[PDB]
């Protein structure tokens, strides 16, 4: 059962920094099947990324995903104020879904 | 959501072939991308897939060695190298986009045919045997027919012997000419485009399949067989 | 392409629950559709999962013996039934498209919040 | 007079083997020499010719530009290199004498197989339809069969139509789901190693081939095909 | 006595392609050599000749000012090259020996099939106007149908008045909205695939073709007309 | 509010055209401008679109890679340029504003005619084939009419067998000499403008399709066929 | 439970024959019997049908006023009286127990053949006119045939023109005789077994059903027409 | 897991022979390995055995002496190498996995056909 | 040296039918350590039935071996077409493994 590890568990930034999230699983991730989603206070999940480095249609550049196998990464690029939110990586590659903990960007 | 293919045509045997077909309306560098073929009034056959770059690409047993599959996803272009090619590849070739579980193969190009061939406008000469099959005993005649879609120049039509797990024994040549150590139980006649082989008693060791064959032109063709059983 | 979510509220330990999922916008009858929660101030979890005919149906392991999903194609609606409800089942529950290497959870519900409490 | 014949096996696809074949009793350096095969349960085919020097040496389409024949007539020997092999060269090879008037194919080697083969000794899912043909009215019902060899993992089944001189169109997929834009009178259902394709009341343009296909491993199948008039 | 061809294949409109045809068997630097093509389920279709230096080189109609025929007696070959190609283009092409008294096309190429498609399909909405011709007096009641082969969205379905030697004018637009300016007496209904053009009262005026039109998507398709007589 | 429209006329096959449309009474830079087209006695039909700054612009499958659509806001100028004109592009063409949801296509230009041909005639000898169909027994005899517009000079008129894939087989030639192969079965006759051939005693090899040819002049013709089924 | 059927036989045309069905195991007075039949080679066929004393005797519109349906319950005996007995009885006849829903014909009697013939046949000599069907313009060639399986003696063989609702009309006779009145672009010919109506150029009023008619011998027969539309 | 044969063909008596099998699939190493042949129109007939380094490889009576089973697990690769061939040896070859009390000759090769003719 | 004994050396039966194949060894297999192969022609053998009675995985439920000892049993209750080939018993009980003579089934 495949565990995703989010760090750091909380990001405090100021808007145009860049946020650096690392999402770690326990085991490889087959065909790279991850996917990171944002949620702001009370609204469902948002897809960003998907196939590890997929951009959804209408998410901005400025999201980026990579990595393969354990170790995957999120970037934004310059941060705006309406990306301060909390942020999930997801694996679909078994039969027995699992998400990360999340990483609050503040 | 469409596949344009192009390429193909009529080739040498031997020869070399690129075939290609280019996706728009998706995202072309996620999904997995197989070529598909069918031989004139046969069925469908798998030939070679690809994947992303973390993948292998997998061919046919029929195409391994010789075709190579590839793609450049900044053209959303997928590719067949065909090298080698021969008489068995000759069929209509298909790019198709496979979905799996979200739809197999849901998307197909048009198609483009593939013939290697390094002959003329005329066909070869065509040898039926009939009847397929006869079951007969010990003692009885039996009476197998050849027949050629062309005359057969200078009676040039011979008839073999096989046995199962044995090659090919002569026994007529010339239409009607004894082989050396042959039974004079077995005696060929006809002309032109009509060829009989008669066994006149048939003993236990005559149970084999019989084949006709002329040998008239460059071009050697053998029937199809009739089996004695 | 939007899926319409239904259900919910306060409920008794030991009560019982139907979430609905109107969906609209796309092949509803031939989609993998999934339900997810999330407990207050916790991270999202894969609840259940149901796709085509001839395809298993999937539950975590939490909810397996208690929570029932199913499909009615014909009205394009996913449901969850949800038996034998305590206090851990509190959460918010969304129903999502889920579109594997085409866009994982590309499609999410608005979300239903289910309050297990006496 | 005697054809030693040696070599064959099993061979990867993409691979090279090299066929020998050793006479005596006769004058080898005159003679002309000529390769046949013949595929598991098939008939009789020319492969390749070679004779004086002189002459042409002459090639079936089937093998033209991959293969060799060649002779070394100071050690009465007929060779054969055969490259970048492909399974529908998998066949029993014989060397033979070629007399034309004076015996045709009269000497036989005793014939060497050659198999072209990447897989183990499972074999590949076998898709078996049934039956093979549908005559059938407009508005009346088609009842098409899929029988698997082994069961298809996951229901991981699909269907096609397809019209005379059109690419095949996905009509289901995962055995029971039908793609977008398919009209209703088409359904899928079944499981395991049993599937049925039901059309509930034909309509004129439902008249093609349907061909059933499984992906649930890495060597995809199709069945044969049904044709419904 | 043969003709080998290579070449053809599927290109894409506007593309360029060049036959090949090698001669064997007869001079062929003295011969009168043709081009014929057949598209598919069509007839028989003259190209293009050549012929002996000091001879002319005839061109069909349709393919003057595209086509190009050649020859190289060097090496027996003969070329034909195709530019600026079309669906009209799509054929088996043919090369032939032209004997005149002696025996007309007596010798012919196997031929190459040439496709000329940017696509492959199909997928468009279909739309069918019935009936084709209604004869109907002043003061009748014309009703058209318009069916759609899927759902037109939105209704977003026209329809068109054209007179001979006119451009089309707007009746009804959204399936149910009269054109500014449109008598009363026409009236457009239905939804999904069925729609309806209600012509009240027949004027003498209102005598002449009606075309229905979907554009709910990116690919715009008109019904083939109803003619009011 | 209207669309002047310009250009076209008569050009020859592989040309080239530009055809322009001038609004006036509309915002035109906020519009989406089409070209509709309809062929001679035929229905309309879509051609290309194009829209805002940020153009997504579009064909039909036949013209891509032949037209380009294009417009100059600042002159309030809609454009099609045409290149690789043939036979089959030769309409009336109309520039429309589409409306959309508010109108479909409510402004037409008056159309411009686009003629593509190499000369006026099609001044060539017509040859009738009788019937198009026959349905016969084997054994029975076929007799296939071939009547002529003109006089057919020297009797040079040719028949040839088509099989089904295959090229066309010579059968007779200068009205009624045999080629060389043909059985005795196959005899034509006639002279001026009525030849017949006639299979006197239909063998199962004999279904096919047979076409009459004149080459009495510089302009080959062909039959459109008879089928014998 | 049981059904003992006697009865039938072979007997001439207009002729009678009485069936019987014994029956035991079950209270046959309260059960209603059934007669059914089945043509050679053809479907069953409901006849008649007995039941309580106080219900109506029901027949099929083919028998009814020839056939009678009766039963003797101190007998435990069905019987089917058949007069005017025509070839067109020719069946299989079987008595059944009616159960309706309990069980419908769940007790049928084993059959027994009932067969009315006059002693066919035979010796007449079959005509067989091809094609079925020509589908021709005015002013082209119509060939018609007439084959027979015996030879003609003296040629004694006529053809006939039909338009619908009138009678035929006599076009040739003595195979090559072209009756009074008939315009000279019909003409027969023929000998033996093969014999041949030829319209030379049609005109509009020749567009009918065509017979020939052998009046050889006592037995006078007609082939079954070629319709020239 | 899959056994890929290869070798076999037409020799001469006295002549020598080296049949393949390359196993994919599972753990090669571990696994115990058998050549078995099949003389045409007859039975089955076990050949020879190899396991692990240490353990004894074993022969039939007709082949001990001419025969020699090995091994390559770095290439995860079977061999038979077949001397002194007579046209007794004239069989169908196959190799296969043996899996004992959990599954016997459960995974076989597809057999290559060795003929010894003069 | 155990040998294995199977009859009948040919069963011609008919597709419904029950074929019932016999097994019998010279000595007791130890543990019933044998196994069931079915061949058809041109193809290699394949497991049916081992350990006596265990019926491989993908095997249908038609097939089912008995006995113990030194008689032993493979029946197919309801033979279908695809089940017309030769039957081979195994035994692996010892270092030299042998085979029965084999069973047609036709």
């Amino acid at each position: 059962d495949i565990v995703l590890t989010q760090s750091p568990a909380t990001l405090s930034l100021s808007p145009g920094e860049r946020a650096t999230l690392s999402c770690r699983a326990s085991q490889s991730v087959s065909s790279n099947y991850l996917a990171w989603y944002q949620q702001k206070p009370g609204q469902a999940p948002r897809l960003l990324i998907y196939d590890s480095s997929s951009r959804a249609t209408g998410v901005p550049a400025r999201f980026s995903g990579s990595g393969s196998g354990t170790d995957f990464t999120l970037t934004i690029s310059s941060l705006e104020p309406e990306d301060f939110a909390v942020y999930y990586c997801h694996q679909y590659s078994d039969i027995s879904p699992t998400f990360g903990q999340g990483t609050k960007v503040e | 959501v469409q596949l344009v293919e192009s390429g193909g045509g009529l080739v040498q045997p031997g020869g070399s072939l690129r075939l290609s077909c280019a996706a728009s309306g998706f995202t072309f560098r996620n999904s997995a991308m197989h070529w598909v073929r069918q031989a004139p009034g046969k069925g469908l056959e798998w030939v070679s897939s690809i994947w992303y770059s973390g993948s292998n690409t997998y061919y046919a047993d029929s195409v391994k060695g010789r075709f190579t599959i590839s793609r450049d996803n900044s053209k959303n272009t997928l590719y067949l190298q065909m090298n080698s090619l021969t008489a068995e590849d000759t069929a209509v070739y298909y790019c198709a986009r496979f979905a799996g579980g979200w739809g197999a193969y849901d998307v197909w190009g048009q198609g483009t045919l593939v013939t290697v061939s390094s002959g003329g406008g005329g066909s070869d000469i065509v040898l039926t045997q009939s009847p397929a099959t006869l079951s007969l005993s010990p003692g009885e005649r039996a009476t197998l027919s050849c027949r050629a879609s062309q005359s057969v120049s200078s009676n040039y039509l011979a008839w073999y012997q096989q046995k199962p797990g044995q090659a090919p024994r002569l026994l007529i040549y010339d239409s009607s000419s004894r082989a050396t150590g042959v039974p004079a139980r077995f005696s060929g006649s006809g002309s032109g485009t009509d060829f009989t082989l008669t066994i006149s008693s048939l003993e236990p060791e005559d149970f084999a399949v019989y084949y006709c064959h002329q040998y008239s032109d460059i071009s050697p063709t053998f029937g199809q067989g009739t089996k004695v059983e | 392409v939007q899926l319409v979510e239904s259900g919910g509220g306060l409920v008794q330990p030991g009560g019982s629950l139907r979430l609905s999922c109107a969906a609209s916008g796309f092949t509803f009858r031939n989609s993998a559709m999934h339900w997810v929660r999330q407990a207050p101030g916790k991270g999202l979890e894969w609840v259940s999962s149901i796709w085509y005919s001839g395809s298993n149906t999937y539950y975590a392991d939490s909810v397996k013996g208690r929570f029932t999903i199913s499909r009615d194609n014909s009205k394009n609606t996913l449901y969850l039934q949800m038996n034998s409800l305590t206090a851990e089942d509190t959460a918010v529950y969304y129903c999502a498209r889920f579109a594997g290497g085409w866009g994982a959870y590309d499609v999410w519900g608005q979300g239903t919040l289910v309050t297990v409490s006496s």
